[PDB]
Formats: structure tokens, C-alpha cells, sequence
């Protein structure tokens, strides 16, 4: 059970502003009436989202591979329930871990195991009109799934998935992190009222989970869900209906905000230091609002562009072998002292010739040994 | 396998090129070309290494290059003793490991010589046998890298033929010989024979028609 | 050679002696290196320069604000252009 | 010598090898021709082998004591060389794709028929073969496979011209080969000129006049 | 067990904390704490706890620290530089050995870069060491990335297995519901008292 569909239009991308979008509570401490100064991976204020929909006549399913670059901000406008779920993995073809987060109409599915996933991953409801009914047919994902390590399933519901047709009703935000074997989830739910380009305003999103995955994270997909009754014929790759939501995606960098708690311990709003020198001033006064006048901004920086290596031309390898290989060494009075010239120090050959249990260093921290040129040895 | 020419030499104190002239996929796909030595008698002792590197010993004369299809190395002074085959060698795609051809390299230190070319035709005896060979023997030819063409009336052949490897002598110049298979029937079929050898560019044939 | 930092690399006319390969200035950060493949001297200048003033008439007032760059000529390092420079 | 569709085991010593990146492959020669490679055996217990031997040859290392092997099964008889282990050359973990240490190898032959006696033609001097003040006259002595053969002109007089060629390895697997000497156009026939062939694996001992074409 | 390079990782939920009760079933001989001092071990509550474990070598015992190199830190297991819970290891050679060899145990010897903190690698992709590609055989400059550990029972010590507990988690700043052995009393209200809480 694996498609790959048709009968998709060709557009191309399209980009949104984030009207100051995308901030979390970065613990799990209560403040109130204050302002707090933070820095953390946030999305920056008035960043260019991308936008993606889905609306039949025109067909628009949008769901490619998009990087997931230090984390992502991923927002959803919808009234019928059409995404339901992300992959997230590097090669996302069963050589690696991946992780899946999805929505049946019945539980939400967790699992972080080795999938064969599909060029087009997707799932899909079918709509009767001689039964009353919307129901889940179809699940597209995967083809196998072999070496699971991570597991987790919620208690049973039933969603809607009833097909409606007036304007987005709901806006659903997501940040996703991924440090320390750590895939955190921070969520936000919200009432609309709207038809298109995301709107603005200020909502904090709160802490909602940490997964222990420990897996490396590169890419990612979403999951959309389909549409299938009596007026779309195909035969099961062209016989289709989209539906209708859209989604936006940013990406989060490393930033400080100036958060302002009012007394009953929610974020109202905040200030990124770092989008003009007025903001830069705001952040500096530990307030939102500036008196007349003329302020002392940072200094004009430049960023770095490249990075460059210059180490002499050196070609052989240091003698490991004739070292820590000797056949007889000496006794302790007289011992030896060899001297180490222009050779190459790659001390992984180690790694399957001989275990050592005890190596210690003095000047010079050991995850630092293949970075640097030593002088006398 | 990749492709040597058999045959090169030059004056002792001088620089001599050996190319090796592969495919792609061996030799222009990859870097691990090597070249070895064998004296006639001995193992063969690894040369060169990788493109361009050496073991211990192996005195700074030789050395090897790449410029795509194509390694070649380069002795830079014939000392006395630096007769070998010198075959070059690659490791192919899938563990494959091909070889080469093998060049001699002598040096005649005085005047190149003429290869002498005697040619027999079957004789009687053989010829009442039921059978018939032609015999092409190759003398004194300092050089030794000669090669060999047989002839029917107008045409060349390429069956019935066997070629001794160049043998040196006492004089220290080598001597060859080659031998060509026929029926009797076919011996008189075509109205004459031939035995060519080339050697250096140059060429000496000799030739013998029935009766 | 494993030190690490963050510049402008620009061709030098110090002459280092054999037995040298970096340079320092009086408050001790490398300011020339002697580059370990072609053996040549170059010079290290910092990224970051010149001082930035910010002009409001206040955020109760309008955002509207003007940028004054301390150290520039213009007839450029700055963060925008737009119009009235 | 063995017959063909025998089986033959070749052996050698895997010192130091237990170490990953230890390629040991093993590299023919044929009597003339030059290098071609065989096989080849990865010390994470991987075998690989060339076109034309696949499925008849067969290495399988003894990790108890040290010793390596490769079993011939069913020798075609176009597999006669000298037979040589190779041992890899590395650089670290890395295989540098080159064999450092030979071991001067076992040589194999396979044929058949065993022995057997030379057949004998003389070669007369002809008017093709003379030139001027000298003609030359031979014996052609073939179809042999016990190498050592001899053949003497006039029981060991003459010295003078006296040549005799390598012998040739022919496709059917027996030798031959043909001695030839030069002597003054005057003297055709007028001396005697009588090749005494011994073959001393066998007892033959046939002494055959040469005389000018009738 | 596990073996190293598929290391297992337990969630320790509302449970308490009482590692008296350990005192006379098994000694330890490895046993460093991190974030916090062993003497306050059972006065505390902790967050996010979870219990990883493996078995490797005696001699790598001493790479399970943040900041380390060699064959298990560089990539089999990486603790972050901002460590807090506690290692452990003990011997096992009466356990994880027997006469012949024990092979059920494996370590990871090829990758291409170091390992982030608390990854794991269970591919099985053949490591290329050389330029040349080899399409998923074993060959000339590509080795199988996993080995096995050889535990006969009379090696030397350093040589025979050892189990190794990482015990990770947080203190204070958010709720837990592990705690230790302490007791609790009333609350005080309106009045000047030491509290715990
Ligand atoms: C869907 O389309 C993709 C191409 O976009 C097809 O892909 C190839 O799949 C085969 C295995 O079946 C591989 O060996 C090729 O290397 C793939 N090529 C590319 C460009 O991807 C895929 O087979 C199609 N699947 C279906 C069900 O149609
Ligand atoms: C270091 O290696 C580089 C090449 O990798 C050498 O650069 C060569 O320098 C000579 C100058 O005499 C140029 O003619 C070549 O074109 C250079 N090669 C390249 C590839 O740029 C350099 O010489 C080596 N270092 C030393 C000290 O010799
Ligand atoms: C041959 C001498 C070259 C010395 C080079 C100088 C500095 C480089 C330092 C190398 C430290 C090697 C220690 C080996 C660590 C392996 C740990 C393990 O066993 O898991
Ligand atoms: C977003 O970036 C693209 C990159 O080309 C650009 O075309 C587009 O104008 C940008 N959008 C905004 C709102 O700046
Ligand atoms: C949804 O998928 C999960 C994944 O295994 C499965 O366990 C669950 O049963 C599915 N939903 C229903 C209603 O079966
Ligand atoms: C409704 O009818 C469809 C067939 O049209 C059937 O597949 C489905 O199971 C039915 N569901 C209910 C609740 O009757
Ligand atoms: C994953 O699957 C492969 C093949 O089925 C198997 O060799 C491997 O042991 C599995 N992983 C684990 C951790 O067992
Ligand atoms: C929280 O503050 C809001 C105004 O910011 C107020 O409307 C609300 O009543 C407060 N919540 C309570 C009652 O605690
Ligand atoms: C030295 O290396 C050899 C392999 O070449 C190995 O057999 C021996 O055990 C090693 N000895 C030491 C002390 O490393
Ligand atoms: C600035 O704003 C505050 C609060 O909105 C207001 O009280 C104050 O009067 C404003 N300033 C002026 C000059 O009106
Ligand atoms: C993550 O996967 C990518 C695949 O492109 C790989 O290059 C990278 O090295 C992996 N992460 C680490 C820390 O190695």
C-alpha cells in the first residue's frame, strides 16, 4: 500500500511575514509582573515564513522534504482536520532511525523505530453519502518497520473529520527542538475567525513534551489526510479530492528576548533585542518604551562568512606502531626518549590494536587532540 | 588487463618513461597504482607504491606520475642493473586487481644490432609425415624486443604459431625462434610463405615458396 | 596550526625571523601568522569597528527613529540605506 | 605434475594478521607471459576471486594455528604458474592497494600423457637458405615432453654455427624444438652432417643425416 | 544486559529513592556523581530520571565521563559536558563470560564523525575508508562497523566485562516524584520555621 500521486498543479513557493509569532515559556517557573531577559533558540520577529496549502479547484497537496535546520516553528490553519502529524529522520529510508508523530482518527501514534517510508506518505477518509459517515480508510506511510526503540500511544478518542466549509477556524502552533537525544514539543491551541496569510497577535506557547529519542534529526515531512467519495473517480492515484488548510514554516535561531509576565504569570508580550537598534535600546532600558532622545547602541559588527584550515603539508603517519608496538622496552633507570618530527597524529588506528586503562593529560583537554599542532614531542 | 609497450632502453645515465596507459575504472577511476620489479628469477619487489611514493631502500631515480588514463613512470639514470620488467599494476572496481604487461629495459651501452632472420620451410621427411612446419629462427638482436607476423601468399595468419620468449646467449644478445603449423595440402595450397619480424620500428622479413 | 580566531587576513610586510610564527601586539592578541603552506606573513585586523547611535523622539510618540553611524563617510557599514542620508 | 581434475593445496603464513585492513591476495605467473591475479582474502573473513577459476578454487584460513589456504579443485590445465602469496601493504587502517612482501611461491604444472619420445626431421640446406659462401642445415626434433633432450651435431664435432633454440611449449602440452648450423655453400653435402638426438628421460638415441633438397 | 552500541534507556517514574537497600546485595567499585554531592543523595527530589545501562570492557570504564575520547566515547555513548545524574560500574566476569568465549556483546569501531550526547547508532551500513565506493560488501577498504567483545573467564582484568548503570536527571526548579527515604511532617502556617520542601 504505497502511491505516488498525480494530478497536482504546478506553482511556485510562497512567503509570509511572522507578525512577532513563535515565543515559549523557556522554564518551568512561575513569574509575575516583571520582565525577563532570555536567550534561547527563538523564531525572530517579522522572519519570512514559507506557506504551504491544499485547495481542489487547481489541486494543491503540499508536503515535500524541508530541512529542520536548529528546530522549527510549524503553525496550521484549519477547519476539517487535514494535517495530522510529521516524520522527522535524516535519510527517512530504513539505513536510519526515524521518528513519526501521527493522528489517527483514533489515537496519536509516537514511535521512533527504522521505517521504509513512501515518496508520498499519507492518509485518507472516505465519505458515503448512503451511510451518514466520514471514516479513515486509507494509512500510506511506511512499508516496514524493523528495529523500534521508542514507543507511545495515547488513550482511544474519535475525531470529526467532517468536511466543513466556511473559513479557518482553528490555528494550532508548534515549536520542535531536538537537543540532547531530547525532541521537545512546546504547543499552543487558538479560536480564529480568517481565510488566508496567518494572522498576527501574541500567544505564548507552553511546554507539552520531551521525548527521549536519541536519534540524529535532519529533515522532515508532514502528513496531510485525503479525500475520497463517489465524485472522485481515478483509480486510486488520481481519484482524489485535497480539501482545504494551509501550514507555515520557520526556523528557529539563537536570540534574546525581553518577555514581560503580567501579574497573573502569563507572557504578553516581548522584544527581540536584536531586530533594530530601537529594539537594541528597548532591551538595553529593561523596558517597552523609550523616552525622547539619542541612545548609545553595540558597536557595528560583521559577521564571519567562511571558515578556513591551514596546517603545514605533512603526509605520513606518526610511528604507532614502533611506540606502542615495541617488542622490548626499558627498565625504569634508564629509560628511553624517542623523538617525535613532522608526522601525521591520528590516534583512532588505536582504537582496535590495543586498550590502554590508564591515559591521562595535563595541559590540553583530550577532545581537542586532533584540532591542534604540537611543537616539541 | 591495462597496456605497456614491450619494449624500452636507453643510455645508461639518462631518464627513461614506461606508460601504462589504462582504462577508466581502474587506473583513471582510482589512485592506487603501483609498480613492481622482477629480475629474471626472483620475486617480484614492490617498486612504487601508490602514485607517487616509495619504501625504504629504492634509490631516488625512479619515480611515477598520473595525468588520468595514464601513469607513467620514469627511471632518471641507468646505473648497470636496472634490467627488470617493471610491471605497473591497479586496483579495479569490484576487488577485481588487474595487472600489466611488463616492459624489458635494457642498455646497450655500444651500437644496436640486426636482428638476423633464417626461415626453413617443412621438410621431405615431414612432408611424407602427413604434416608440415615452418621454422623462423631470430638471432642476435641485442634489443630483445622483437615480434613476429607470418604470411601466407598475400595475407596474415594467426593459427597454428608458437613463439619462444628472447633468450640471451653467451654474447649477451638474445635469439628467438617461431614455429608455424601446417597441413601439407595447405603447404601447397598457397603458392608462398613468409616469416616478418619487427623490432624497433624497423622490420627484416624473409620468405619461402614450395619448390 | 590548531589557533583558532575570527578576522580579516590581509598580506603583511613584517619579516618574521625562521624561528617565528606568530606575532603579537602590546595587549598580547596574535596580530600575524605566517601561513604553514606558502610561508607567507599575513596580518590580522578584528571584524567589528565604529561606534552607533540610535535618535528617537519617542516611542510614545511614533517609531520612527534615525541611525547614526559614528564612523562612516559616506559621498558602506551600515545596517540600511534607505532615503535622507 | 598432476592430471587435470586433480585438487592441489597451497599454504602460507598469515603473521600478524588478525588485525582489520590485512588483505593477503594470491597472485600467478605463468612461464612467460607475466602477472595476473587469483584471489583474495579479507582478514573480516571475506573471499573474493578472478573470472575463469570461480568455483573451483577455494580459500579457507586456519584461524587456529596461522596457516592459510587455498585449495585448487579441478585444474583445467591452463593454470600452470608459479604461484605466490602476497601480502598486503597498509597505511594505518587503510589499505594501501599494493603487495610489499612476495614469498617466492610454489610452481604448479598440470598435464598429461606424462612422457614421451621426439620425432625427428631434418631441415636440408636449400638455395632459400644459402647465401653466398654459406648455407645452413638443421634438425627439427619435436613432440616431446621430458624436457631435457639433447641433440649434437656429428656425435660433438662441429661447434661452428652450431645453434640450437630454446624449445617451444606447443597448445597440445609436449615440447620442441629445432637446432640449426651453417657451413660453406660449397660443402652441401660433400661432409658428413648427422644430428645425434639422446633423449635421456627415455633411452632414444637416433642420429639423422642432413642432405640438400632432391 | 545490552551490549554497548544498542544501549538501553529505562524511565524512572514516582517511585522512592531508598539505595540502602543495595548495601548487601552487590558491591560497586565505580560510583561518581556529578551535579549534586552523594551525602544529599536521599534529602531530594528529582525530575526526569532515567536509567541507562550497557556492558563494556574494564579498561573503557574509565571513558564513561564527560569529556573523554577513545573506541566508547567517540562513538558508542557521549555524555553531554553539562552532566548531572551518576555513574556506576561493577565487574562481571562471573556473570557475562564463559569457557570458549562470550560473543553476544558488541562495541562500534568505524563511523564517520563523532557521536552528539546520548545518540544512538544502530546502523549497520559497511564503513568506506577508502575513495573508492563498494555498494554494501564487505572488501578492500570497507570493513564491517561492528566487533565483538572476547570474554573468556581467565583474562586479565581490564579485559572481562563490566556493567555500567548512567543514572541521569534534574534537581529543584520543576515537580518530581521520586524523592528519597525522608519523612514528612504538618504545615506550619504564620510562623518562623525551617522548611523542606
Ligand atoms: C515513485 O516514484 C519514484 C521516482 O520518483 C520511483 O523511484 C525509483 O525506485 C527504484 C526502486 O523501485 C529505485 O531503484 C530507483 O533508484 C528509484 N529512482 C528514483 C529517481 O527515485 C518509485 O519506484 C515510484 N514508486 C511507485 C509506487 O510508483
Ligand atoms: C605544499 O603542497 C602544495 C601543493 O599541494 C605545494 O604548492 C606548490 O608550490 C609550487 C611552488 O614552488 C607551485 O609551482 C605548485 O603549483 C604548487 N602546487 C599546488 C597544487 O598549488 C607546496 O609547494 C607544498 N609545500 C612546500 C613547502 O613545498
Ligand atoms: C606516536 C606518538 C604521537 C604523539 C602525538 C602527540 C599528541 C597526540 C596525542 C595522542 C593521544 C593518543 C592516546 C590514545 C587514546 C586512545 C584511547 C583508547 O584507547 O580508547
Ligand atoms: C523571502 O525570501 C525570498 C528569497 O528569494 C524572497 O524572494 C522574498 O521576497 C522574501 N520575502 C519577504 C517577505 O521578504
Ligand atoms: C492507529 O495506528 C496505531 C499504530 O499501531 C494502531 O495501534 C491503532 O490501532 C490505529 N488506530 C486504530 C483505530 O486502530
Ligand atoms: C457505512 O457504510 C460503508 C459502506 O458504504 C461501510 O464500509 C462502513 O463500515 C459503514 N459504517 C457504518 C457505521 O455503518
Ligand atoms: C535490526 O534488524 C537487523 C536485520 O533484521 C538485525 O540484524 C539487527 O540485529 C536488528 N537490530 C537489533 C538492535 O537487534
Ligand atoms: C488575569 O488578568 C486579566 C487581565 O490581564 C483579568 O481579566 C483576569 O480577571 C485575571 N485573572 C484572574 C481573575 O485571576
Ligand atoms: C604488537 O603487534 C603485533 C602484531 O604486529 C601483535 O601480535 C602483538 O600482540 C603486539 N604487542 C603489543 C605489546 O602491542
Ligand atoms: C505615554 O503613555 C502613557 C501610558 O499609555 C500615558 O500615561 C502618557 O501620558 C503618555 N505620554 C504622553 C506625553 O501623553
Ligand atoms: C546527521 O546526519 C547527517 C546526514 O547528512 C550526517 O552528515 C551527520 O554527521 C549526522 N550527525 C552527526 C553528529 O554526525
Amino acid at each position: 500500500q504505497c502511491v505516488n500521486l498525480t494530478t497536482r498543479t504546478q506553482l511556485p513557493p510562497a512567503y509570509t511575514n511572522s507578525f512577532t509569532r513563535g515565543v515559549y515559556y523557556p522554564d518551568k517557573v512561575f513569574r509575575s509582573s516583571v520582565l525577563h531577559s532570555t536567550q534561547d533558540l527563538f523564531l525572530p520577529f517579522f522572519s519570512n515564513v514559507t506557506w504551504f496549502h491544499a485547495i481542489h479547484v487547481t489541486k494543491r497537496f503540499d508536503n515535500p522534504v524541508l530541512p529542520f535546520n536548529d528546530g522549527v516553528y510549524f503553525a496550521s490553519t484549519e477547519k476539517s482536520n487535514i494535517i495530522r502529524g510529521w516524520i522527522f529522520g535524516t535519510t527517512l529510508d530504513s539505513k536510519t532511525q526515524s521518528l513519526l508523530i501521527v493522528n489517527n482518527a483514533t489515537n496519536v501514534v509516537i514511535k521512533v523505530c527504522e521505517f521504509q517510508f513512501c515518496n508520498d506518505p499519507f492518509l485518507g477518509v472516505y465519505y458515503h453519502k448512503n451511510n451518514k459517515s466520514w471514516m479513515e480508510s486509507e494509512f500510506r506511510v511506511y512499508s516496514s518497520a524493523n528495529n523500534c526503540t521508542f514507543e507511545y500511544v495515547s488513550q482511544p478518542f474519535l475525531m470529526d473529520l467532517e468536511g466543513k466549509q466556511g473559513n479557518f477556524k482553528n490555528l494550532r502552533e508548534f515549536v520542535f527542538k531536538n537537543i540532547d537525544g531530547y525532541f521537545k514539543i512546546y504547543s499552543k491551541h487558538t479560536p480564529i475567525n480568517l481565510v488566508r496569510d496567518l494572522p498576527q497577535g501574541f500567544s505564548a506557547l507552553e511546554p507539552l513534551v520531551d521525548l527521549p529519542i536519541g536519534i540524529n534529526i535532519t529533515r522532515f515531512q508532514t502528513l496531510l489526510a485525503l479525500h475520497r467519495s463517489y465524485l472522485t473517480p481515478g483509480d486510486s492515484s488520481s481519484g482524489w479530492t485535497a480539501g482545504a488548510a494551509a501550514y507555515y514554516v520557520g526556523y528557529l535561531q539563537p536570540r534574546t528576548f525581553l518577555l514581560k509576565y503580567n501579574e497573573n504569570g502569563t507572557i504578553t508580550d516581548a522584544v527581540d533585542c536584536a531586530l533594530d537598534p530601537l529594539s537594541e535600546t528597548k532591551c538595553t532600558l529593561k523596558s517597552f518604551t523609550v523616552e525622547k532622545g539619542i541612545y548609545q547602541t553595540s558597536n557595528f559588527r560583521v559577521q564571519p562568512t567562511e571558515s578556513i584550515v591551514r596546517f603545514p603539508n605533512i603526509t605520513n603517519l606518526c610511528p604507532f606502531g614502533e611506540v606502542f608496538n615495541a617488542t622490548r622496552f626499558a627498565s625504569v633507570y634508564a629509560w628511553n626518549r624517542k623523538r617525535i618530527s613532522n608526522c601525521v597524529a591520528d590516534y583512532s588506528v588505536l582504537y582496535n590494536s590495543a586498550s590502554f586503562s590508564t591515559f591521562k593529560c595535563y595541559g590540553v583537554s583530550p577532545t581537542k587532540l586532533n584540532d591542534l599542532c604540537f611543537t616539541n614531542v | 588487463a591495462l597496456t605497456q609497450p614491450p619494449s624500452a632502453s636507453g643510455s645508461p645515465g639518462q631518464s627513461v618513461t614506461i606508460s601504462c596507459t589504462g582504462t577508466s575504472s581502474d587506473v583513471g577511476g582510482s589512485n592506487y597504482v603501483s609498480w613492481y620489479q622482477q629480475h629474471p628469477g626472483k620475486a617480484p619487489k614492490l617498486m612504487i607504491s601508490e602514485v607517487s611514493k616509495r619504501p625504504s631502500g629504492v634509490p631516488d631515480r625512479f619515480s611515477g606520475s598520473k595525468s588520468g588514463n595514464t601513469a607513467s613512470l620514469t627511471v632518471s639514470g641507468l646505473q648497470a642493473e636496472d634490467e627488470a620488467d617493471y610491471y605497473c599494476s591497479s586496483y579495479a572496481g569490484s576487488n577485481n586487481w588487474v595487472f600489466g604487461g611488463g616492459t624489458k629495459l635494457t642498455v646497450l651501452g655500444q651500437p644496436k644490432a640486426a636482428p638476423s632472420v633464417t626461415l626453413f620451410p617443412p621438410s621431405s621427411e615431414e612432408l611424407q609425415a602427413n604434416k608440415a612446419t615452418l621454422v623462423c629462427l631470430i638471432s642476435d638482436f641485442y634489443p630483445g624486443a622483437v615480434t613476429v607476423a607470418w604470411k601466407g601468399d598475400s595475407s596474415p595468419v594467426k593459427a597454428g604459431v608458437e613463439t619462444t620468449t628472447p633468450s640471451k646467449q653467451s654474447n649477451n644478445k638474445y635469439a628467438a625462434s617461431s614455429y608455424l603449423s601446417l597441413t601439407p595440402e595447405q603447404w601447397k595450397s598457397h603458392r608462398s610463405y613468409s616469416c616478418q619480424v619487427t623490432h624497433e620500428g624497423s622490420t627484416v622479413e624473409k620468405t619461402v615458396a614450395p619448390t | 596550526n590548531g589557533l583558532t580566531g575570527t578576522g580579516v587576513l590581509t598580506e603583511s610586510n613584517k619579516k618574521f625571523l625562521p624561528f617565528q610564527q606568530f606575532g603579537r601586539d602590546i595587549a598580547d592578541t596574535t596580530d600575524a601568522v605566517r601561513d604553514p603552506q606558502t610561508l607567507e606573513i599575513l596580518d590580522i585586523t578584528p571584524c567589528s569597528f565604529g561606534g552607533v547611535s540610535v535618535i528617537t523622539p519617542g516611542t510614545n510618540t511614533s517609531n520612527q527613529v534615525a541611525v547614526l553611524y559614528q564612523d562612516v563617510n559616506c559621498t558602506w557599514r551600515v545596517y540600511s540605506t534607505g532615503s535622507n542620508v | 605434475q598432476i592430471q587435470p581434475g586433480g585438487s592441489l593445496r597451497l599454504s602460507c603464513a598469515a603473521s600478524g594478521f588478525s588485525f582489520i585492513s590485512n588483505y593477503m591476495s594470491w597472485v600467478r605467473q605463468a612461464p612467460g607471459k607475466g602477472l595476473e591475479w587469483v584471489s583474495v582474502i579479507y582478514s573480516g573473513g571475506s573471499t573474493f576471486y578472478a573470472d575463469s577459476v570461480k568455483g573451483r578454487f577455494t580459500i579457507s584460513r586456519d584461524k587456529s594455528k596461522n596457516t592459510l589456504y587455498l585449495q585448487m579443485n579441478s585444474l583445467r590445465a591452463e593454470d600452470t604458474a608459479f604461484y605466490y602469496c602476497a601480502r598486503g601493504l597498509i597505511r594505518g587502517i587503510i589499505m594501501t592497494g599494493a603487495f610489499d612482501i612476495w614469498d617466492e611461491g610454489t610452481m604448479v604444472t598440470v598435464s598429461s600423457a606424462s612422457t614421451k619420445g621426439p620425432s625427428v626431421f631434418p631441415l636440408a640446406p636449400s638455395s632459400k637458405s644459402t647465401s653466398g659462401g654459406t648455407a645452413a642445415l638443421g634438425c627439427l626434433v619435436k613432440d616431446y615432453f621430458p624436457e631435457p633432450v639433447t641433440v649434437s651435431w656429428n656425435s660433438g664435432a662441429l661447434t661452428s654455427g652450431v645453434h640450437t633454440f630454446p624449445a617451444v611449449l606447443q597448445s597440445s602440452g609436449l615440447y620442441s624444438l629445432s637446432s640449426v648450423v651453417t657451413v660453406p655453400s660449397s660443402s652441401l653435402g660433400t661432409q658428413t652432417y648427422i644430428c645425434n638426438v639422446n633423449h635421456k628421460p627415455s633411452n632414444t638415441k637416433v642420429d639423422k643425416k642432413v642432405e640438400p633438397k632432391s | 544486559f545490552a551490549s554497548v552500541y544498542a544501549w538501553n534507556r529505562k524511565r524512572i517514574s514516582n517511585c522512592v529513592a531508598d539505595y540502602s537497600v543495595l548495601y548487601n546485595s552487590a558491591s560497586f567499585s565505580t560510583f561518581k556523581c556529578y551535579g549534586v554531592s552523594p551525602t544529599k543523595l536521599n534529602d531530594l527530589c528529582f525530575t526526569n530520571v532515567y536509567a541507562d545501562s550497557f556492558v563494556i570492557r574494564g579498561d573503557e570504564v574509565r571513558q564513561i565521563a564527560p569529556g573523554q575520547t577513545g573506541k566508547i566515547a567517540d562513538y558508542n555513548y557521549k555524555l553531554p559536558d553539562d552532566f548531572t545524574g551518576c555513574v556506576i560500574a561493577w565487574n562481571s566476569n562471573n556473570l557475562d563470560s564463559k569457557v570458549g568465549g562470550n560473543y553476544n556483546y558488541l562495541y562500534r569501531l568505524f563511523r564517520k564523525s563523532n557521536l552528539k550526547p546520548f545518540e544512538r547508532d544502530i546502523s549497520t551500513e559497511i564503513y568506506q575508508a577508502g575513495s573508492t565506493p563498494c555498494n554494501g560488501v564487505e572488501g578492500f577498504n570497507c570493513y564491517f562497523p561492528l566487533q565483538s567483545y572476547g570474554f573468556q573467564p581467565t583474562n586479565g582484568v581490564g579485559y572481562q566485562p563490566y556493567r555500567v548503570v548512567v543514572l541521569s536527571f534534574e534537581l529543584l526548579h520543576a515537580p518530581a516524584t521520586v524523592c528519597g527515604p525522608k519523612k514528612s511532617t504538618n504545615l506550619v502556617k504564620n510562623k518562623c520555621v525551617n522548611f523542606n520542601f
